[PDB]
């Protein structure tokens, strides 16, 4: 039961640069070992979402390595080094750490 | 390479039970957890429950009282029901697995395979 | 930022050496219902000419012998002992060396017939679906060829024979190694300078028979096959005292313008080679290492994910089996207090560690990048525990000294 934030909730960035996608809580998520309890996917449209980052900041398989994860506690923010041609979509936050999970409303990126 | 297929109605009229089926290929039932994700076009994903493979079940509080999960393992497969469904409760899109390990706590890495998916409608 | 932490019970094995059980309906102990757990994702290199079963059922059966003070082939199991298992490699087309696929377990074996012969194989398992070359060195070698046929043929013993089947037998013979041999395929005799390993060599309820078999390999069949054979006379027109069973399999032996074989020859150890070739003794090795972000059937898991068969794991294996209520013998008693050392070691390794009597524990032994420079993901959901013991065997003494320093110096 907790309350979830994405920011910001569209975005519009040119291909070349980097983009940033702030995400937050209202309960703590820090583990007292564990990492994080987030996890970050991508839905395309038309298409199955898959899987980004899972447990912190640490990417999986398929990775472009174009995409990584940092935060801690409230704030938390993922970030793409480029943007071409796959990755424009919707990204979605996801808390895992206690009872009912929440995805939160996502948010949409394309290119100018 | 584990794929997931998804056997369902879709077109049912309001206010009975919605019954889905979904099987995997590739890899037993043995080491993750299967869940399912709710998708709204205006609510986005939203957890549902998950079952392990000797038939233990996590819900939701809020869709508790009307849904149930089960587990056949003669062929892989596993299902639900939605008991009472309505037009604004249209859920149960997709299918899912997890990935899982276990020191002194059984941490959950993220979620990898995604089934194609099939679409609900209901009548008026 | 990764630390050290301890499994015990994984679904790790290799291959060994160990003495195994009889089982039979000296050593007699009863064998109830079985069972049978398939694998997954598990590959499995098969090698039946270095096979171990092959010296043990031999020194069984000279052991059998001996004890004289009826003697009718009955099915023997070898079951192996607590601590080990038994893999079977049921691949369609396992020609007897090499990897294969759709290996499974089983707690042991099925019905085996100790029955001595050469030169022919007598109420041997019969092949799957195709007709099987066996050989360790088919391309060059004075190494002998074993010939496993789908098709059985009858013999009666004077010998009897249809000899339609033995025609179709050995069309389909020289089909089946045309395309390994260029050179066209001819039968000859032996030619040997005695009798004791080019004849018929069997027994039939405690009367040996010496049974010619040149009139079935040479340079057509005309009806029935008559061959004649002789008893050993202990210091004339005999040879037909009913004496039925069946062919399965042919040891052929290779020479040095056309290909000539030679039946007969061989010792034999070769003709039962020819029966537990789809098998193989591993010994479990239950521990292993494993780096996490913590500080502070029993094999069927084996193939799949790392985290799959890290979750699998529970506390239902008492130790490390059928039968009670029984004599032990000397060989179970001997295995039963060995897998008990056995235990009792892997227990003292706990104890000197943090762990304590637990499965899991954490310990404070910070990773290197020399043990292993692999991501995270990819050591903990992609690879089988196998595959990650056999990468890390190398530094597994370093790892456990590492481990009992830092425990003892806390
Ligand atoms: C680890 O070990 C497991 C177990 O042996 C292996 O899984 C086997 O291999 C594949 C999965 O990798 C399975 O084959 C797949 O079956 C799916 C479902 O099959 C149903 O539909 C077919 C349709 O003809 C029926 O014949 C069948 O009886 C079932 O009713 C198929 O949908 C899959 O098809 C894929 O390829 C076709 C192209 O041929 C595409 O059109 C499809 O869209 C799809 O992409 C596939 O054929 C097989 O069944 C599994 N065995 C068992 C016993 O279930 C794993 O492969 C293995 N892992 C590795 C890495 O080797
Ligand atoms: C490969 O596999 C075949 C199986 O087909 C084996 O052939 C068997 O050989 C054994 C050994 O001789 C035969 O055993 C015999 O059993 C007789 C009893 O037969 C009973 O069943 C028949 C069924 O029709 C009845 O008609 C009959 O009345 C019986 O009720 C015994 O009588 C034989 O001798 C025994 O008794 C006499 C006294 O009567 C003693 O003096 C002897 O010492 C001995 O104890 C004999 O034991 C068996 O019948 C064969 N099978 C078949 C189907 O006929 C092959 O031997 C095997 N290959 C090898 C190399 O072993
Ligand atoms: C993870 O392991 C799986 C199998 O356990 C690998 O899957 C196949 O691996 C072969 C050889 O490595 C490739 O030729 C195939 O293309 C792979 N198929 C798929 C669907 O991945 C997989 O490559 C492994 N991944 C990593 C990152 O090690
Ligand atoms: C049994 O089959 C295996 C492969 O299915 C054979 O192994 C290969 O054989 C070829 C031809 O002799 C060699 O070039 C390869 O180097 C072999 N590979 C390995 C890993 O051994 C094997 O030779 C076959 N054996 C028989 C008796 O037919
Ligand atoms: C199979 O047998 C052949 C024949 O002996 C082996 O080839 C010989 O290899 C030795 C080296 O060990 C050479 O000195 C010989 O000149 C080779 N002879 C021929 C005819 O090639 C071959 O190595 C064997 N292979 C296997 C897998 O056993
Ligand atoms: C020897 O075996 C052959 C093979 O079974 C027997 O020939 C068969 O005879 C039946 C009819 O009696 C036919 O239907 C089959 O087609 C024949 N098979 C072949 C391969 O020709 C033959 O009768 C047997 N002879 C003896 C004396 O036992
Ligand atoms: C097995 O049978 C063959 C039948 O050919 C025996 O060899 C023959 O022996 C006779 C004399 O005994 C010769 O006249 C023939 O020329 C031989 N033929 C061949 C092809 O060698 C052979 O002696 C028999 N074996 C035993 C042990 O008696
Ligand atoms: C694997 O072996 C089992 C053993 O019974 C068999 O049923 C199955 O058909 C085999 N499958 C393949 C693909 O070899
Ligand atoms: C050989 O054939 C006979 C007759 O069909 C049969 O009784 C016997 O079981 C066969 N041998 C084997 C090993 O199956
Ligand atoms: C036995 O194997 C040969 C090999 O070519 C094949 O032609 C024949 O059909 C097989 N017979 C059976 C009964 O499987
Ligand atoms: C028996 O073998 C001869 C040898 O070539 C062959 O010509 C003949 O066709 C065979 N008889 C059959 C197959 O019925
Ligand atoms: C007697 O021997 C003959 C061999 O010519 C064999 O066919 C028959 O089966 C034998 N008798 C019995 C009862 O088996
Ligand atoms: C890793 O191991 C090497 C040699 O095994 C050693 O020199 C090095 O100090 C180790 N690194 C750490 C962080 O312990």
């Amino acid at each position: 039961d907790i309350v979830m934030t994405q920011s910001p909730l569209s975005l519009s960035v040119a291909p070349g640069e980097a983009a940033s996608i702030s995400c937050r809580s209202t309960q703590s998520l820090l583990n007292r070992n564990g990492d994080n309890y987030l996890e970050w996917y991508l839905r395309r449209p038309g298409r199955s979402p898959q899987l980004l980052i899972y447990l912190g900041s640490e990417r999986a398989l398929g990775v472009p390595d174009r995409f990584s994860g940092s935060g801690s506690g409230r704030d938390f923010t993922l970030k793409i080094s480029r943007v071409e041609a796959q990755d424009v979509g919707t990204y979605y936050c996801l808390q895992t750490r206690q009872g009912a999970f929440t995805f939160g409303q996502g948010t949409k990126l394309e290119i100018k | 390479q584990v794929q997931l297929q998804q056997w369902g109605t879709g077109l049912l009229k309001p206010s009975e039970t919605l019954s889905l089926t979904c099987a995997v290929y590739g890899v037993s039932l043995r080491g993750y957890y299967w869940t399912w994700i709710r998708q709204s076009p205006k609510k986005g994903l939203e957890w549902i429950g998950e079952i392990d493979e000797i038939g233990r079940t996590k819900y939701s509080q809020s869709l508790r009282s009307r849904a149930t999960l089960s587990i056949d393992t003669s062929k892989k497969q596993f299902s639900l029901r939605l008991t009472s469904v309505t037009a604004a409760d249209m859920a149960t899109y997709y299918c899912a697995r997890w990935r899982l390990m276990m020191v002194d706590e059984v941490t959950r890495h993220g979620m990898d395979v995604w089934s194609q998916g099939t679409m609900v409608t209901v009548s008026s | 930022n990764l630390w050290v932490t301890v499994y015990y019970g994984v679904p790790v094995w290799r291959d060994a050496d160990t003495t195994l059980f009889c089982a039979s309906d000296a050593c007699v102990p009863t064998d109830p219902n079985p069972q049978e757990i398939p694998l997954e994702n598990v590959t499995e290199n098969f090698n039946m000419w270095k096979n171990n079963m092959v010296e043990q059922m031999q020194e069984d059966v000279i052991s059998l012998w001996d004890q004289s003070l009826s003697f009718d082939p009955i099915p023997i199991h070898y079951c192996a002992p607590a601590g080990y298992a038994i893999l079977k490699c049921n691949d369609k087309k396992f020609n007897g060396t090499g990897p294969c696929k759709n290996v499974s377990t089983v707690q042991c074996t099925h019905g085996i017939k100790p029955v001595v012969s050469t030169q022919l194989l007598l109420n041997g398992s019969l092949a799957e679906e195709e007709i099987i070359i066996r050989s360790e060195n088919l391309t060059n070698n004075a190494k002998n060829i074993i010939v496993h046929l789908n098709k059985s043929v009858s013999i009666s013993c004077y010998c009897e024979l249809n000899g339609t089947e033995w025609n179709e037998t050995l069309n389909k013979v020289t089909e089946k190694l045309k395309e390994h041999f260029n050179k066209t395929i001819v039968f000859q005799p032996p030619s040997g300078g005695d009798l004791e390993t080019t004849m018929h060599h069997f027994n039939c309820r405690g009367e040996f028979f010496y049974c010619n078999t040149t009139k079935l390999f040479n340079t057509e069949f005309n009806g029935t096959i008559i061959l004649p054979c002789r008893i050993k006379q202990i210091v004339p027109i005999s040879g037909i005292i009913n004496c039925t069973s069946n062919i399965t399999g042919i040891i052929l032996t290779r020479d040095g313008t056309d290909e000539t074989f030679r039946p007969g020859g061989g010792n034999i150890k070769d003709n039962w080679r020819s029966e537990l070739y789809k098998y193989k003794v591993v010994q479990i090795e239950p521990l292993g290492i494993a780096p996490t972000r913590c500080k502070r059937g029993f094999l069927g898991a084996a193939g799949s994910t790392m985290g799959a068969a890290s979750i699998t794991l529970t506390v239902q294996a008492r130790q490390l089996w059928l039968p009670d209520m029984t004599v032990w013998g000397i060989k179970q008693l001997q295995a039963r207090v060995l897998a008990v050392e056995r235990y009792l070691k892997d227990q003292k390794f706990l104890g000197l560690w943090g762990c304590s009597g637990k499965i899991i524990c954490c310990t404070n032994v910070p990773w290197n990048s020399t043990w292993s420079n692999k991501s995270y993901e990819e050591i903990w959901n992609n690879m089988t525990w196998i595959e990650w013991e056999k990468e890390i065997s190398n530094y597994t003494n370093r790892i456990y000294d590492l481990l009992t320093e830092s425990q003892n110096q806390q």
